[PDB]
């Protein structure tokens, strides 16, 4: 129906079928996650002798996409409730940052692998593919810094909204309203986009170009380059898509009734709960098909 | 242990240095040489430009180590896994010494060496550079003289386009390991030019493979 | 070789410096040891090789400054403050430090300036008879036993010829310096130590100072005359 | 070719015309060397910790 | 045709020595040693690990006062090591990169490299002037350098890959005498105790007994099936063990004129690279291609302990004077010192 959030006129929908949706989605996701990125992270530390700047690059994504899967429960327990948070007010505003951040933390850190592995091919002879383990080190640690920084305001907010008979968390809410987060969805995938597009091309035509192609297990790496292009718009487009939808109704129709996004809300929640596929299919695609 | 710290200081001194210096090795690109001697590495030597011999040279920027074993004379296997580790291999067969004789023809002393070299347990995966040689001979011997001689299953016509494609092929044949290992092969005029170019192409892709080594894909 | 140094100064500041010559200087750590017109040796500063630590005397601790430049290889000595305590002739000593080396094997020509806790060795003697032919022992003594755990005593033995630089004997106080005949013996047991002379030669006359190196404030023994 | 073939023959006659001695006799003086010098190896018999130069 | 009367009078000749050699072996070496008490199990621990070689290392050397030591690596680097501190006394560049052997001068003052370039370098530690220069470059050799040991301070004797070994004085750079004989590559040299004989494997799975005095061969020693990779005196001077690529070793006595004992396990298939006895001659210890560093029971021809703690192949092996360490190079860059 509708409800009033910090002096903007918000619409709020609690549907039925949310309840009998997302849980069983988040839940398969969220075991296998474990045994993904969990499995994953064990082998770089106990099972890797040799650590250089890819692998490490590699690892600050499995960091980033754990610490991503153990906030599924909190999700889950959130969801079977129908939109009815009873763990407190802190630890509403920890997830919100847990969450956010840790969608960046998995997106920065595979544009990062993807322009590393453009350097390695277009530009076989630059000095960045030569960079030290302490460089590597550094720049995971500016870009866990800007990672956080653009996702610190999260806390700030204070967002245990009580909704009716239910206390309600979340940082997506549909009012007419210009928010920074629903900016930082767009950019998190438009930004990314025009360069794990761009380096997925230019690897795949150098490799081309040189008659490199007739290579076995060349061409079985030209295949993962397109598998995590395409891995990436499967699991982000569906939410990014819906969420344009609700900016353009919002500014063709407005929030002087809010009945006209009784579908896009359901939708939207549901095409949310896939931008988490990504953190589980990421060791199979990036690890588990490594040679190494 | 007022001299027991001015000592470790020293080491730590020797530590950066060898350090410095590992820094330097690595960005320099090791290349080995062979041949039958009168193969026409000599020419090969100064296209780029006892015991062993190092060469040196650069090009576009990137650093080359170019050495010759060529006057060791003893047993390969004993000092051959020296150079496990080279960026490719140069091998060099003159395209002339099809009919000459060392008994055993010239040319079938290359193939040989060629198979033993190709099929080393040391180099699996090590990129084979093969440059035919005196090209221009081989052209004026044919009009005069028949392939039959060196290949007596040849069946072809004697000119330059059939003849030294056949024997491109053979060579390429002694390939045993034809998924895991390149061979890049190219025809060397005396007097040329563009041959550094083409060790420049084929190493590179060495250091493509190289580098997607390190980042997992390949 | 090594000589260099300005002479002549009322109370101010003054450089001093070193010319090192033909022995790779750029992996020794030099000292700038001094001498009072008729006093006994004394040290002053340190740097390492490589320009890394650096130790001052405690009487200079503020007012010097030691440097080194391995390009055109020179050795400096920067004061600020003279003070009349500090008129002396001073000497620039090479030393390197590995497991088997000489510290303090060669020492500079030396240059005089004049201005108009801590080990104690106290080497008791001070003069004997001078006759040669003999066996003439020298004794010393130190305040705490300079043996380490690593298992050798630092103690030096140098002999000063009159009218020249001191030159090292004996380090670590068993071991001969090279181009020392086998006459000169060193012996010692962490506190009480000795020079053993076998047969004196006319060349054998001077001052023998001892030195200590286990605690970096080191100092010497006011000499024992013959 | 006549002369290598002789002087290979020639030295090969003097390794032959030398003198031996039984391998019970060579081999107990193997067994006689190794329990003579069994107190003083310490990769034999591992020597005190204390004693350890590379340990301690 | 004096060629074929040459050739079959030397092949009846063969027949009398071994025929003779027969006659004197009276039992084995492990009839002998069978009621020797068993060494057991022996374990030694990784007590140092000496980083700061790049490349490969092909050979090491120990000091005669078993604490010094120096390493060889194709980085193009000698380095001499402190053994009780890890502590780099040393770093010498070579001028080829392309070395495989190293010696300590007993004396302490010099060691000695060489390899593809066919050359013997000698270096002045003991410097006046500061730092280590090269003193003497050996040349004479017509294939690379396999070893090379230091007689005294004056005198080395190197082998080489052309088939031959040679005795040099330094002061000079001349060969004083030239020890001919081997058909293959001689790969190693050891001399013996009291450095008046030495013994040389070579290619042709042959080693040769030598006198440095008169230049000629002595015995000649067969029974291995490949090349002779390594060979390392017995300490009482009068045996010497041996190291081939058919993944065996043997131990050949110098008065008995044939093999004791073998040393050999169907587990190995890998041949050895390095081999060295204890102080008391009662283990010997080889070094393998398999990565480990394998110590045998000399008396019983028994495996007893395993060197395990190398990433590839065991290039080198020593043990020092005092016998208190066993220093272990390999391909992997480092140089392990164990017990
Ligand atoms: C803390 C729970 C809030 C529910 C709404 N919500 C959110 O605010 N951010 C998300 O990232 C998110 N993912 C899914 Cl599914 N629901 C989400
Ligand atoms: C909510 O809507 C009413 C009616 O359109 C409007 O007057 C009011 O300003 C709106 N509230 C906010 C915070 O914009």
């Amino acid at each position: 129906h509708f409800l009033e959030i910090d002096k903007k006129n918000c619409c709020v929908f609690r549907d039925d079928f949310i309840v009998k949706v997302l849980p069983p989605v988040l839940g398969l996701e969220f075991i296998f996650g474990l045994l993904g990125n969990g499995l994953a992270l064990w082998i770089f530390c106990f099972h890797l002798k040799s650590w250089k700047s890819s692998r490490i690059f590699l690892f600050n994504l499995a960091v980033a996409d754990f610490l991503l899967i153990i906030c599924l429960p909190f999700l889950m327990d959130n969801y079977v409730r129908r939109w009815d948070w009873k763990f407190g007010d802190i630890p509403c505003r920890l997830m919100l940052f847990m969450l956010a951040m840790n969608r960046q933390g998995s997106i920065i850190f595979l544009t990062v692998v993807a322009v590393d592995r453009y350097f390695r091919v277009v530009h076989p002879h630059h000095a960045l593919n030569k960079i030290s383990n302490r460089t590597a080190a550094i720049i995971s640690c500016l870009l866990w810094g800007i990672t956080i920084g653009l996702t610190v305001h999260l806390l700030k907010k204070k967002m245990p909204i009580q909704n009716g008979g239910a206390n309600l968390c979340s940082s997506f809410s549909i009012c007419h309203t210009f928010q920074w987060h629903e900016a930082m969805f767009l950019l998190e995938f438009f930004l990314p986009l025009g360069i794990i597009l761009f380096c997925s091309a230019r690897i795949i035509w150098s490799l081309r170009q040189r008659q490199m192609d007739r290579h076995a297990k060349i061409k079985r790496a030209i295949t993962f380059i397109m598998v995590v292009a395409i891995v990436f718009v499967i699991c982000f487009l569906p939410s990014v898509v819906v969420r344009i939808r609700i900016f353009w109704l919002l500014h063709t129709s407005g929030t002087q009734n809010c009945e006209v996004y009784r579908s896009v809300d359901l939708a939207f929640f549901i095409t949310l709960s896939f931008t988490y596929m990504n953190s589980m299919l990421d060791p199979v695609v990036y690890y588990f098909s490594s040679p190494s | 242990s007022a001299e027991d710290k001015a000592a470790v200081e020293r080491s730590k001194m020797i530590d950066r240095n060898l350090r410095e210096d590992g820094e330097k090795a690595a960005r320099e690109v090791k290349l080995l040489l062979l041949g039958a001697g009168e193969s026409g590495k000599s020419t090969i030597v100064k296209q780029m430009k006892t015991g062993i011999v190092e060469t040196h040279f650069t090009f576009k920027d990137l650093h080359f180590k170019m050495f010759d074993v060529g006057a060791q004379r003893s047993e390969r296997k004993k000092w051959i896994h020296c150079f496990e580790g080279v960026a490719a291999i140069i091998f060099c067969v003159a395209l002339s010494d099809y009919d000459l004789v060392l008994e055993m023809n010239r040319m079938h002393e290359s193939m040989k060496l060629f198979d033993s070299i190709c099929n080393n347990k040391w180099f699996t995966d090590t990129s084979i550079i093969l440059f035919l040689n005196k090209k221009d001979l081989f052209e004026e011997k044919i009009k005069k003289s028949p392939l039959t001689i060196c290949y007596q299953e040849y069946a072809g016509s004697n000119t330059y386009e059939e003849a030294a494609a056949y024997i491109q092929c053979q060579f390429e044949d002694l390939n045993k390991r034809k998924d895991t290992k390149e061979i890049y092969t190219h025809f060397t005029c005396s007097t040329d030019t563009k041959n550094v170019q083409f060790v420049f192409d084929a190493v590179t892709d060495v250091i493509i493979k190289n580098n997607l080594k390190d980042c997992g894909l390949f | 070789v090594e000589s260099g140094g300005g002479l002549v100064q009322p109370g101010g500041s003054r450089k001093l410096s070193c010319s090192a010559s033909g022995f790779a200087f750029s992996s020794f750590g030099m000292h700038w040891v001094r001498q009072a017109p008729e006093k006994g040796l004394e040290w002053v500063a340190y740097i390492s090789s490589g320009s890394g630590t650096i130790y001052y005397a405690d009487t200079v601790k503020g007012r010097f400054t030691i440097s080194r430049d391995d390009p055109k290889n020179t050795l400096f000595l920067q004061m600020t403050s003279l003070r009349s305590e500090d008129t002396a002739m001073y000497y620039c000593v090479r030393s390197i430090y590995y497991y088997g080396s000489s510290p303090f094997d060669f020492w500079g020509q030396g240059t005089t300036l004049t201005v108009s806790s801590d080990i104690v060795m106290t080497q008791a003697t001070s003069s004997v008879p001078v006759t040669p032919g003999e066996s003439v022992s020298i004794s010393c003594r130190s305040s705490k036993s300079l043996l380490h755990s690593n298992g050798n005593t630092y103690l030096y033995w140098f002999l000063q010829r009159p009218g020249q630089s001191p030159q090292l004997l004996i380090y670590r106080m068993s071991n001969l310096a090279s181009g020392v005949p086998d006459r000169f013996s060193g012996s010692g047991s962490g506190t009480a130590f000795t020079l053993t002379i076998s047969r004196l030669e006319a060349e054998d006359v001077g001052v023998y100072y001892c030195m200590q190196h286990l605690e970096y404030p080191l100092t010497f023994g006011a000499g024992t005359k013959l | 070719s006549i002369a290598q073939a002789r002087k290979l023959v020639e030295q090969l006659k003097m390794e032959a015309n030398i003198d031996r001695i039984k391998v019970s006799k060579a081999a107990a003086d193997l067994m006689a060397y190794c329990e003579a010098h069994a107190k003083e190896d310490p990769l034999l018999t591992p020597v005190p910790a204390s004693e350890n130069p590379f340990r301690e | 045709s004096e060629l074929d009367q040459l050739r079959q009078e030397a092949e009846q000749l063969k027949n009398q020595i071994r025929d003779a050699r027969k006659a004197c072996a009276d039992a084995t070496l492990s009839q002998i040693t069978n009621n020797i008490d068993p060494v057991g199990r022996i374990q030694m621990r990784t007590r140092r690990t000496l980083r700061g070689h790049l490349a490969k290392i092909y050979a090491m050397h120990w000091g005669t006062d078993s604490r010094l030591l120096v390493s060889a690596s194709q980085d193009g680097k000698l380095i001499i090591w402190d053994s009780y501190t890890t502590n780099k006394v040393h770093a010498i560049p070579l001028r080829s990169s392309w070395v495989m052997t190293c010696a300590y001068a007993p004396s302490g003052n010099y060691v000695a490299c060489g390899g593809l370039d066919n050359i013997c370098s000698i270096y002045n530690l003991k410097t006046r002037e500061g730092n280590v220069r090269v003193s003497r470059e050996l040349a004479g050799h017509t294939g690379y350098l396999s070893c090379c040991r230091f007689l005294d301070d004056n005198q080395i004797v190197t082998s080489s890959g052309d088939t031959t070994c040679a005795l040099w004085d330094i002061e000079t750079g001349q060969q004083t005498t030239t020890f001919t004989g081997h058909t293959g590559d001689v790969m190693s040299l050891s001399l013996a105790p009291d450095t008046r004989l030495f013994v040389s494997g070579a290619c042709d799975a042959s080693a040769k007994l030598w006198d440095v005095r008169e230049g000629m061969c002595r015995q000649t020693f067969t029974g291995h099936e490949s090349d002779i990779n390594a060979i390392c005196f017995f300490p009482n001077g009068n045996a010497f063990a041996t190291g081939s690529d058919d993944a065996t070793c043997r131990l050949f006595d110098l008065r008995a004129d044939q093999e004791l004992m073998t040393y050999s396990h169907d587990n190995i298939i890998c041949g050895i690279t390095s081999v060295s006895f204890s102080k008391s001659g009662r283990l010997l210890l080889a070094g393998y291609d398999d990565f480990n560093c394998n110590v045998w029971d000399a008396l019983k021809a028994d495996r007893a302990g395993v060197l395990a703690g190398h990433d590839n192949r065991v290039s080198c092996l020593g043990v020092t004077d005092d016998g208190m360490a066993v220093a272990t190079g390999s391909w992997d860059s480092f140089l392990k010192i164990w017990n």
